[PDB]
Order: structure tokens, then C-alpha cells, then sequence
RNA sequence: UACGGUGCUGAAGCAACAAAUGCCCUGCUUCCAGGAAAAGCCUCUAAGCAUCAGGUAACAUCAAAUCGUACCCCAAACCGA
RNA sequence: CGAAGGUGUGCUGUGAGGCAUGCUGGAGGUAUCAGAAGUGCGAAUGCUGACAUAAGUAACGAUAAAGCGGGUGAAAAGCCCGCUCGCCGGAAGACCAAGGGUUCCUGUCCAACGUUAAUCGGGGCAGGGUGAGUCGACCCCUAAGGCGAGGCCGAAAGGCGUAGUCGAUGGGAAACAGGUUAAUAUUCCUGUACUUGGUGUUACUGCGAAGGGGGGACGGAGAAGGCUAUGUUGGCCGGGCG
RNA sequence: AGGACCGAACCGACUAAUGUUGAAAAAUUAGCGGAUGACUUGUGGCUGGGGGUGAAAGGCCAAUCAAACCGGGAGAUAGCU
RNA sequence: UAAGGUGAUAUGAACCGUUAUAACCGGCGAUUUCCGAAUGGGGAAACCCAGUGUGUUUCGACACACUAUCAUUAACUGAAUCCAUAGGUUAAUGAGGCGAACCGGGGGAACUGAAACAUCUAAGUACCCCGAGGAAAAGAAAUCAACCGAGAUUCCCCCAGUAGCGGCGAGCGAACGGGGAGCAGCCCAGAGCCUGAAUCAGUGUGUGUGUUAGUGGAAGCGUCUGGAAAGGCGCGCGAUACAGGGUGACAGCCCCGUACACAAAAAUGCACAUGCUGUGAGCUCGAUGAGUAGGGCGGGACACGUGGUAUCCUGUCUGAAUAUGGGGGGACCAUCCUCCAAGGCUAAAUACUCCUGACUGACCGAUAGUGAACCAGUACCGUGAGGGAAAGGCGAAAAGAAC
């Protein structure tokens, strides 16, 4: 499914408008890469699949503060 | 019954019990027959296979 | 519980036979008695090969309501509504005009 | 070694027929009525320690009952096996 | 005994295109 | 003519039979509901 | 005899020719569009082995279920009311 | 001493309509003003249920075809028997397939069912009827596909897909000939054979495998060669001298 | 050797009468074409509706098809009857 | 509890008991083949086929018990690559599946309306999908007003179809504020100090408190009609009972029943107290939830549709402040007021009867009423999804009409 493993990021949906203002129901697609991760504190390389706002997250709030999240909150890596 | 048949062992049932069996198979097999003019002592049969296999759990294992 | 008993000597208030008393001879199912010589009418019989049977205009005795039968008194020569004490904790019953016990 | 519980409850009738009365004599077997979880091991060790009398091989098959119609309501009579038991030579039950 | 009451058969329009007026 | 149904049961009783509306989604949407109605014929078994 | 049946007996039982769309044939020839797998079986070995076990060479065995089996089947019995 | 409903009569209001009453009917109706309405049938090619209409008309499901004697009976054109006569015979014959679920067999029974009558019937009703180490299914093994933990992918359900485990119409053990009942029988019976598994012993002492290989193992056409199932004729045997 | 010929079973549906509340909601009869191949066929697996499949006819997808059928918003709506 | 039983159409055969172990009713149990989440592998549901540790064995074969699957906690084992690592093998509680309405989310339309129709409405309605409870959600102020204040959430009545939005058409629709029902506030982002301390969440127990069977319960007799009095016609009686149910037609006093009065060895809810099982109120204070607030970018939810748009939510790149700040007070600015976001917990009031009991009802009385008063979601019809019938009345008891 594409979801991001860090922040949670659902598609959600809207309505692709016009010049005319029309409507119809498009699909909006968070960002998603596959990555690895250096660890050091493991010694080793985490792969990954993340938002583009989760390949910032992980480079402010601590790389092994959301590797350890991820074994609590139920989504493994 | 159950309150004379309370006071019995743990295997003297296992032989009473094959012994009502035997007459009761008994009386299936006269049940062939035109001639078993008795009707309610394979009903009263039953209740005693009844009476004896449910003290046989009441006993044995409880 | 049915106040009207078995082998107890009934009487009849309305009906084709009122008046005359009866031994009561058994209750059918939902409380119909059958009194020894009152609820009498003829019935017609086709004549049966089995048990051996010959046919006939068997008279056998019919049944009525509890509502039309009452216990009749030995005492007061008429009927009476039977009620129920507990007499040394047995449920016995009684009646209830001249408060004396029957058995 | 069949358990005396099990055997004892194996057999229903015999059966009276035509080849009953045929298969009695003129080739010495006989007909039973057997429950319906049934094998070749219980008659074969049913015949034996119920009459105590012997037996050759047994043999059954599965009779399917008829269509009864009680009133104006359709029925279906109970199912029930069929087995064809021979007796050894030398051997007349009871 | 009794019996059913049938009906309702696939009664085909009960014509083809007969009538050609043109 | 050749009719609308030739029967086979060995077909009939696999692409509609107990096991079959099992296996799929919303075959436990159509027995779930017979029910409802409480079909005495639940399905195609014979 | 139950005049429907059945019980009890019983000779000859050879040859030649003809002959397939049936067998060998799952073969042969020959052409191109080039014509299944796996198991039962045949057989060789290591992880394992022990003078054991297993192995075919014998034979007395003991066993080999459960279910289908009636009936019609190009039809008065299936599909077409 | 007769309530609601039906029925006939007899009056009566300008009307929808009431009052009275003979008859059927055998337990409820209901004043008088008032209140609330699923409140009034001629339709709607309305909808159910009944009876008419054509009408005692068409038609009776092949142009293979029936006639007669005897019996059963209250009954015979069909039902049983018996003799002719027709007709199929690569079908309209026999056994099985996928299918159907007592139709098979006797004992009855005639109301309904058979485009008639009915003793008859595939009709009702009561009883009787299938037998296996070998035939088949189940089972050992796979094709096309299906399911498919994981894993990969998808808003969620789910979607394909790996190992696997499912999947006949095909590949792998076996056997036949005769007799029998009103019905089954390669299954029952005498007859004589065959296989495949664990056993105990007899001497023999390399078995070992989720692995290795040979096999199973395969298309289409024609062409011959020897052959039998069967067929014909003779020889024979039995009957007959038309 | 042959999408070779004549002609069976099998298919197929060209012509004509009959049959059209018929025997049959597409057939009988008598003539007809293919008939070792792009064949036909048994049984079984696969293809889902704005989709399939189609020697492609807008034909077929359960006797229904220029979007199958079964429930639902449905008491769609109807300025017309 | 008890003088009659063995369910029914459907009688009969053959039986059992009377001082309460006949039956009947209630509570707890033991039974519970097979299919079904099916859970030993598989499998056209009700069948087919096994493997393992272990008890008999007339050594023929039996009887019992277990084995899915992930999640979770592990114990151990474990390779590419040595210590270590994915994966593997066992245990144990949880979970799966079903079920009507109701709630919360994640997706999401159309004929119709505007007399056409695209923006709009129809509407977040039908319908699927997830998840949970008997309630759910929401929640204890970065909320409104207006210099005076109020004081969480929900729900009902109003304000009001107003002020607004809108091809300014169709139509939609507030809020501030006021009446109500009903009230409970807390806690972690944290150290210490009372340290085992108020509370709190299961345990069992006593008392009531019901629920699950039960028991008594008033009082009336004679005449005429007729099949029959329960009727009319006399004389009474009872009533903390004159509501209904049936009895040969209208019954307070015939009969079950009510008003009323009582009742439990066992189970069990709903409370206070209980010995506990486990968790902890109280003071000094520090410290105030960063890829967040707002904005660039589209968007959908606010009555609020591009509008002069505040507010909140977020897919996309951005992106700070930190008691002196920061948000809001319907562009935006300054003043003033008020409030501490980026984390949780939490009852009733409200919504809902598949199912349970009791009553009523100007509700139906067989073409009605639910599709079904009768053996119906059955027969019949469709391969299937699904549709879907018709069909009560003898009489008082069959007294069913012998010969
Ligand atoms: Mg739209
Ligand atoms: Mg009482
Ligand atoms: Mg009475
Ligand atoms: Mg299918
Ligand atoms: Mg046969
Ligand atoms: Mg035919
Ligand atoms: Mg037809
Ligand atoms: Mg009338
Ligand atoms: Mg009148
Ligand atoms: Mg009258
Ligand atoms: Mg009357
Ligand atoms: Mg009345
Ligand atoms: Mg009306
Ligand atoms: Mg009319
Ligand atoms: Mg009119
Ligand atoms: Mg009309
Ligand atoms: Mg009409
Ligand atoms: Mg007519
Ligand atoms: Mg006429
Ligand atoms: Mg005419
Ligand atoms: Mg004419
Ligand atoms: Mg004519
Ligand atoms: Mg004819
Ligand atoms: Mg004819
Ligand atoms: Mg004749
Ligand atoms: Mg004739
Ligand atoms: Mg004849
Ligand atoms: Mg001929
Ligand atoms: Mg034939
Ligand atoms: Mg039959
Ligand atoms: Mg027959
Ligand atoms: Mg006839
Ligand atoms: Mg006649
Ligand atoms: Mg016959
Ligand atoms: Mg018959
Ligand atoms: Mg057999
Ligand atoms: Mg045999
Ligand atoms: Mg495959
Ligand atoms: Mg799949
Ligand atoms: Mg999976
Ligand atoms: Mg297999
Ligand atoms: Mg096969
Ligand atoms: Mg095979
Ligand atoms: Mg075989
Ligand atoms: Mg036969
Ligand atoms: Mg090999
Ligand atoms: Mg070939
Ligand atoms: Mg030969
Ligand atoms: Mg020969
Ligand atoms: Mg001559
Ligand atoms: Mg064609
Ligand atoms: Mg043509
Ligand atoms: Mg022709
Ligand atoms: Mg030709
Ligand atoms: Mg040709
Ligand atoms: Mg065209
Ligand atoms: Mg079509
Ligand atoms: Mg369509
Ligand atoms: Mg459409
Ligand atoms: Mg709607
Ligand atoms: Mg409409
Ligand atoms: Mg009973
Ligand atoms: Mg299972
Ligand atoms: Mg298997
Ligand atoms: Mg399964
Ligand atoms: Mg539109
Ligand atoms: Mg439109
Ligand atoms: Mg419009
Ligand atoms: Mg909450
Ligand atoms: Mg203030
Ligand atoms: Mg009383
Ligand atoms: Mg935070
Ligand atoms: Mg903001
Ligand atoms: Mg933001
Ligand atoms: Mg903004
Ligand atoms: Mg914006
Ligand atoms: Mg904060
Ligand atoms: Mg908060
Ligand atoms: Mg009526
Ligand atoms: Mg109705
Ligand atoms: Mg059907």
C-alpha cells in the first residue's frame, strides 16, 4: 500500500477543478522512495519506504528515535 | 435406581453395564420378533443404560 | 391444584343431566370428567376385525367441564366452592362454607 | 480387537425376505440389519461374540430407502445397511 | 386431489413487423 | 435445439455449490443473506 | 407338479476356405506444421552406517477397507412447462 | 318470544335513503346529538378468485397396421395368453457413460393421473429389490488452470505470484467361463487362476535420497504382413420322409 | 502427397411445399454442401458488462444485448395518456 | 409442585406412580456424532485421507489426546561472513467468524431540481470497506463576546428561514445570545519531599435489592322460555378483587385469575461495608509538548461555491517564535481584551430495537394484516443472485351417521 512508514501519510482525495471550474475525483499520491539507512548504534543499512517530508524528519528528530517508534507503534522495518 | 446404584465401585459398573447390554441387545434382537409383547422394557432399558452411563462420568472423572 | 378430585362424588349444576350426583370415573385432558352414569349418549360403531368386535350402538360415558360439575357436600346436601388451608404444612383440601375439613 | 461396546451395539434385526428364505437353506447365510458406520470387521467379529457361533466372510451393501408420501406431504424413510453374512460349513444358529 | 392455474407464457409481441406500411 | 441447461453436476456443484460461495468475498455476502430470509434450501447441495 | 415351472439324462463338438473399419501397431516407411509432465517401476550414490538393521532369494501365512452397483440411457424415465 | 348478514313483500323523504314486517339465519346490534375517517365503484387494455362466450366446434402428438380365438370380469378395440398379418434391424437391438432418484419385481386398487374406457400403467397403496483384493469411484502422479503462508503490490476488502498442496477426459495391481431368482450378479455358487502390502521363520547380507540417470514418453497420413473375433460350406451326430 | 474429387455417420442450413392459439416459442418431409481439416466433437479449466469474445454480422455472452441479468436510491421522472 | 402421566395430527398397543425420586417447571451439571471461523493435510458443505507421544491386543487391529494461521511474549536454534545477523523449532494468553437497527471513520455516485444543462442542488444522501461499544462520538478552552462578561461535551426549544452564501438562479443555511436537561474534573510531557499514604481497577463475603420455579385469595340460591342458564324474573352476599381469560348464549359470588399477602438449598445483576490482589492523593518548585504555528501550492469539510475572505484539516517544497512571546477577536494594521496550541483520560442528558416481559390502541379481522392465522421463506418457477404463492370456521363434546 502507499503508505508511508513514518508519518503516516494516506492518499486522500479531491476534485480536479478547471478554468471552467468543472469536477471530477482525482487521487492525491504522497511521496514515497524506497531508502536505506545508515545506523551506527546498529551497524548496519535499514531500508525504508518514506514520505519526502519523512527523508527531513529523519535528519532532525533522530534516525534510532523513529527506528525505535517503529517497533512500538506496530509497523516493522 | 441411581440412589441404590450410587453406592458401587469403580469397575463393578463396567461389569454391570456390559451385562444390561447384553439382555438389552437381547431384547433389540427379539424386537425382530412379532412375539416381544412387552413394550416398555426397552423404553425402561434405555433409562437404565441412561442412569448407569451417566454415573459412569459422574464417577469416572469428576 | 384441580379441586374437583378423582374418585370424589360430584355433582352437576346445569346441563343436560342436572341435579343427579355421580362417582366420578377419571378427567380427560384439559379438565373434562367423565361421571359414572350421567354423561351418557349413544355412538355408532362400524363392527372392527381387530380385538374382535361384533358392532353396535356402544353407550359409553362423554365428558364435561369443570364449570358445570361442582364437589358435592356430605353435610349440607348441596355443592360447594373448595378452598385450600396448609394443615400441619400439608396442602390439604377444605371447604369453604362450614370451614371443616375433608378428606 | 474390537471393544464389547461398540461390538454390542452393532446389530438392529434380522431380516425376513423372500432370499432370506431362500439364502437360509438353500445356501446358508443370513440377513441382517447393521448401523450404518459399519465395516467387514464389525460383523465379522459381531457374528461371532453375540451368537458365539462362527462365520465364513460377511459381505453388505447400502440400501437406500423409498419415497413415502404421508398424506399429502412428502417422506423419506431411514437409510440402513444391508448385510449378507455366510456361515462356515458346519455351522446353524440358534 | 386439486391442480395449478397456469399462465403467463412468452407470448412472442404476438406479431412480427406484418404491417409494412412505407 | 440444443436446450438452455445441459446438466453436469460435476461443474454445477464446484462454481456454485457450499465450498464454492465460501471461498470467495462476497459469496459470504450472498450467505449472509439466505439467512435473512432463513433458506431451508441454503444452497446448492444436494 | 402348483400344467406356470422344474428335477433327472444326454451323442456329434471336426476340417477347409473366406475376413475386417478389431490385434501386432505404442511398429514400419515417409512428410513437415516437428509431435505433455510426474509417479508407480529399473538403477547409482551421500548425509547414515553395523556386523546389526534393511535388502530379493524362499515359503506358512495374516490382510486387502469405504462408497457406486436395482432401473431407462439417442428415451414414455435426462434436457425441452 | 330470535340480534348482525342475506332474502321477498309493504309503506315512506324533493335524494343519497331510511323505518315497519313475512322467510332463511342462531349471537350480537345500538339509540340521540356529537368526534375522527383506509368512507361510497362502470370503466382505468386496473388486480386477484368464480362462471360464461366460441362449443359440445377444432384437435387427440406421424400415413409402421392390424384381424381373430380363449380367459379375467359387471365390464375388452388396446389388459394376459395363443395364431396369422404388418414394421425396425448401423435401429425403433443389447450393455454402460454424463443425467435422473424407486420408474425395476410381485400382492393389490380405480377416484384424480393416459389429449378416451380401463381389470391395465412409468398412476395411488402396501411389500420385496443392489453383495467384490480384480469393474468404477475414492486413493498413488501430474496438464490447463485454481488455492496459495511467507514476500512483493494495492485507500481497505483485495490483486497476481514462490515453496507447496489441490485439480480427469488422460499415466499406474489384478480374473475369468458356466449356473441361478419374479428382481441383482465378472460381485452369489461349484470350478480354477492372478496380484499387492506388512508378518514369523529358511539359507542369501550393501541397504541407504527431498538427490543422480534409463524408462512411462506420446503428432498426421498412407502402405502392406501374419492373424482371430465372426461368417459360409463340407464331414459328422440327432430328428423327419414332407 | 491433396484446405483434390464422388459419396456414409457427423456437421451445415441453400431451395420448395407443410407447419405457424403447430408435434417443436425454429421443426418435419424431399432435394442440397462440407465431409483427413482453417474440420467436428466428449468432458473439464479460463474471459465480466462500457467489459468480454468476435473469418467484425452490431452478431453473441443462458430462448432476452447499440451495454446481459438480480436487489437498491425507486414512490427516478413524465409539462404527455 | 403433585393426582394423574408417557409433546402434537394421531388414535391405540403395552406400561409406571399416589405419600411423593411418576411426569411437569426452575437452577447447576454431565452429555454434545458430523459440517460450519473448522483449527491435522485436503476436499463438489454433512464426506475423504493421514502424522505423532501414549493404554489394550484372541498381535487381527483398536480406544484416547494433540498438531492450522498470523499477532504477542519469549526459551532455544540459526546461514551467507568469526563474534553478531535475517530465517527456523517449540510454548501461552489474545484474536479471526456471525448478528438486526444505532455510532464513528476511509472511499463515493445519478436520473430528478434550475422547467434544457456544465457551476450548483439532489448529498456526504443510497451503496460498499474498516473498527468498536451498549452506547457511541466530542471533551475540560490558543472557545465566544465587548471593555460589562461568560465559563468543558452532548441533547431539546428558540433566535430564524433572519444576518449571510449562491449561473446572487435553484436552493442551502448559520452564529452571538437566551430558556432548559445535566454536570466531574483530571493526568503525563518531572525532580525531590508524606512513601506504600485518599482514591482507583478486578476478588470473595454480609445485608437488603431484584431476576430465575411457586402458594393462598371474597361471596348465590329457586322458579318461566328453551338444548342449556351465565338470561329475564325474586331474595341475598362479597368487594385493597366490578380489567381480562374460558365454561351447552351476556358470570363480581361456575372456573382459572386479578387487588392483596407471601417465597429460594443453587445461580446472578445493581449498591455500602469487607480481608485483601495490584496502582497511588500531599508541599517546594522548575519546566509548558518544532519539522509544529502561519505562509508559498492545490484541494475538499465551515451556511461561506474565487469571493474583499478570517478560522480550522492536509498532498506538495517550504518554516519560525519560545512568558518580553504566540494565536484569536470574519482581509490587514495599531491599541485593548482574552487565551497557553502542536499529548492523553473521562458518566448521565441523546440515537437504536434483531431479541425479553407486561399492558393498552376511535389498529387489522382472512383479496385485511408481516410475504406468510394453515407444517411458508415451503410447494412452483429461475443454472445462478433473487423473486414468490394459494390455502381458518362442522358442532357442546365427534357424539364421524352401526344394521
Ligand atoms: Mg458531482
Ligand atoms: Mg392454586
Ligand atoms: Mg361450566
Ligand atoms: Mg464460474
Ligand atoms: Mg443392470
Ligand atoms: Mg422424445
Ligand atoms: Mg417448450
Ligand atoms: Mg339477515
Ligand atoms: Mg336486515
Ligand atoms: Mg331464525
Ligand atoms: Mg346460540
Ligand atoms: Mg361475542
Ligand atoms: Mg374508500
Ligand atoms: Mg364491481
Ligand atoms: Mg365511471
Ligand atoms: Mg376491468
Ligand atoms: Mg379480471
Ligand atoms: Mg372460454
Ligand atoms: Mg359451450
Ligand atoms: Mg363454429
Ligand atoms: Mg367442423
Ligand atoms: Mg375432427
Ligand atoms: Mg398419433
Ligand atoms: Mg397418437
Ligand atoms: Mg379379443
Ligand atoms: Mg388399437
Ligand atoms: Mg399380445
Ligand atoms: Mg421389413
Ligand atoms: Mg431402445
Ligand atoms: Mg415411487
Ligand atoms: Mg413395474
Ligand atoms: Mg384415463
Ligand atoms: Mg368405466
Ligand atoms: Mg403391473
Ligand atoms: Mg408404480
Ligand atoms: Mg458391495
Ligand atoms: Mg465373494
Ligand atoms: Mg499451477
Ligand atoms: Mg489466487
Ligand atoms: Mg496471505
Ligand atoms: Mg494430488
Ligand atoms: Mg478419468
Ligand atoms: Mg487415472
Ligand atoms: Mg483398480
Ligand atoms: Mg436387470
Ligand atoms: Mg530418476
Ligand atoms: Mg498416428
Ligand atoms: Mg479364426
Ligand atoms: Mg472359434
Ligand atoms: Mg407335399
Ligand atoms: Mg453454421
Ligand atoms: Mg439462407
Ligand atoms: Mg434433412
Ligand atoms: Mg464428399
Ligand atoms: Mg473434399
Ligand atoms: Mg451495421
Ligand atoms: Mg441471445
Ligand atoms: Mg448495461
Ligand atoms: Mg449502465
Ligand atoms: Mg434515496
Ligand atoms: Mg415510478
Ligand atoms: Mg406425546
Ligand atoms: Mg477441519
Ligand atoms: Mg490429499
Ligand atoms: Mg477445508
Ligand atoms: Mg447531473
Ligand atoms: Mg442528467
Ligand atoms: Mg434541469
Ligand atoms: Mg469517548
Ligand atoms: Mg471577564
Ligand atoms: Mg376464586
Ligand atoms: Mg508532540
Ligand atoms: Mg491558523
Ligand atoms: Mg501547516
Ligand atoms: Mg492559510
Ligand atoms: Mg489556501
Ligand atoms: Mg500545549
Ligand atoms: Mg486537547
Ligand atoms: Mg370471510
Ligand atoms: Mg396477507
Ligand atoms: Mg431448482
Amino acid at each position: 500500500s502507499r503508505v508511508c512508514q513514518v508519518t503516516g501519510k494516506r492518499p486522500v482525495t479531491g476534485n480536479n477543478r478547471s478554468h471552467a471550474l468543472n469536477a471530477t475525483k482525482r487521487r492525491f499520491l504522497p511521496n514515497l522512495h524506497s531508502h536505506r539507512f545508515w545506523v551506527e548504534s546498529e551497524k548496519r543499512f535499514v531500508t525504508l519506504r518514506v514520505s519526502a517530508k519523512g527523508m527531513r524528519v529523519i535528519d532532525k528528530k533522530g534516525i534510532d528515535t523513529v527506528l525505535a517508534e517503529l517497533r512500538a507503534r506496530g509497523e516493522k522495518y | 435406581k441411581a440412589k441404590e446404584l450410587r453406592e458401587k465401585s469403580v469397575e463393578e459398573l463396567n461389569t454391570e453395564l456390559l451385562n444390561l447390554l447384553r439382555e438389552q441387545f437381547n431384547l433389540r434382537m427379539q424386537a425382530a420378533s412379532g412375539q416381544l409383547q412387552q413394550s416398555h422394557l426397552l423404553k425402561q432399558v434405555r433409562r437404565d443404560v441412561a442412569r448407569v452411563k451417566t454415573l459412569l462420568n459422574e464417577k469416572a472423572g469428576a | 391444584a384441580a379441586k374437583i378430585r378423582r374418585d370424589d362424588e360430584v355433582i352437576v349444576l346445569t346441563g343436560k343431566d342436572k341435579g343427579k350426583r355421580g362417582k366420578v370415573k377419571n378427567v380427560l385432558s384439559s379438565g373434562k370428567v367423565i361421571v359414572e352414569g350421567i354423561n351418557l349418549v349413544k355412538k355408532h360403531q362400524k363392527p372392527v376385525p381387530a380385538l374382535n368386535q361384533p358392532g353396535g350402538i356402544v353407550e359409553k360415558e362423554a365428558a364435561i367441564q369443570v364449570s358445570n360439575v361442582a364437589i358435592f357436600n356430605a353435610a349440607t346436601g348441596k355443592a360447594d366452592r373448595v378452598g385450600f388451608r396448609f394443615e400441619d404444612g400439608k396442602k390439604v383440601r377444605f371447604f369453604k362454607s362450614n370451614s371443616e375439613t375433608i378428606k | 480387537m474390537i471393544r464389547e461396546e461398540r461390538l454390542l451395539k452393532v446389530l438392529r434385526a434380522p431380516h425376513v425376505s423372500e432370499k432370506a428364505s431362500t439364502a437360509m437353506e438353500k445356501s446358508n447365510t443370513i440377513v441382517l440389519k447393521v448401523a450404518k458406520d459399519a465395516t467387514k470387521a464389525e460383523i465379522k467379529a459381531a457374528v461371532q461374540k453375540l451368537f458365539e457361533v462362527e462365520v465364513e466372510v460377511v459381505n453388505t451393501l447400502v440400501v437406500k430407502g423409498k419415497v413415502k408420501r404421508h398424506g399429502q406431504r412428502i417422506g423419506r424413510r431411514s437409510d440402513w445397511k444391508k448385510a449378507y453374512v455366510t456361515l462356515k460349513e458346519g455351522q446353524n444358529l440358534d | 386431489a386439486a391442480a395449478a392455474a397456469a399462465a403467463a407464457a412468452a407470448a412472442a409481441a404476438a406479431a412480427a413487423a406484418a404491417a409494412a406500411a412505407a | 435445439m440444443k436446450r438452455t441447461f445441459q446438466p453436469s453436476v460435476l461443474k454445477r456443484n464446484r462454481s456454485h455449490g457450499f465450498r464454492a460461495r465460501m471461498a470467495t468475498k462476497n459469496g459470504r455476502q450472498v450467505l449472509a443473506r439466505r439467512r435473512a430470509k432463513g433458506r431451508a434450501r441454503l444452497t446448492v447441495s444436494k
